[PDB]
């Protein structure tokens, strides 16, 4: 039972650092991605207009 | 039947045995299975505290 609870510890611990951290750094992704569409979006639209 | 003087060395006899078995011969006794019993239950103490 010593050995079991060390093992499900250190498990749960690691899955869970690995987890949150993973979490986190794909939604900095995610806010990255829709600032780089906006970015490109907004002079797309602009030469659109010029054009119009 | 008749009484007699063994009534006095058996007197001697008896606080004789009963100083030398007080003093030695209890104490180490005794001391195996309390110690059986309290590995028992403090594994089993352990075990769970590491459980919850």
């Amino acid at each position: 039972d010593l050995d079991l609870a060390k093992a499900s510890a250190t498990d749960q611990l690691k899955k869970a650092k690995a987890e949150a951290q993973v979490i986190i750094e794909q939604a900095n992704k995610r806010r990255s991605q829709i600032l780089d569409e906006a970015k490109a979006e907004a002079e797309q639209e602009r030469t659109k207009i010029v054009a119009q | 039947m008749n009484l007699n003087a063994t009534i006095l060395g058996q007197a001697i006899a008896f606080v004789l045995f009963v100083l030398f078995a007080m003093k030695y011969v209890w104490p180490p006794l005794m001391a195996a299975i309390e110690k059986r019993q309290k590995e028992i239950a403090d594994g089993l103490a352990s075990a769970e505290r590491a459980h919850k």
